[PDB]
């Protein structure tokens, strides 16, 4: 799973 | 973009706000119940999302 950061 | 929390609706803490691999919603893992102590590894699902599967 990705975070708002790792996907910005 | 701004994705936020659906329990707390704050889009603060980037680093600990957990995205659904199924629609655009979103989840702190620190708001998370049962405790989640860290960021999954693989795919994760919000409850939305868990509603539309069989
Ligand atoms: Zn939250
Ligand atoms: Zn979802």
């Amino acid at each position: 799973a990705r975070t708002k950061q790792t996907a910005r | 973009n701004k994705v936020t929390c659906l329990v707390c609706r704050k889009g603060d803490n980037d680093e600990f706000l957990l995205l659904c691999d199924g629609c655009d919603r979103g989840c702190h893992i620190y708001c998370h119940r049962p405790k989640m102590e860290a960021v999954p590894e693989g795919d994760w699902f919000c409850t939305v999302c868990l509603a539309q599967q069989v």
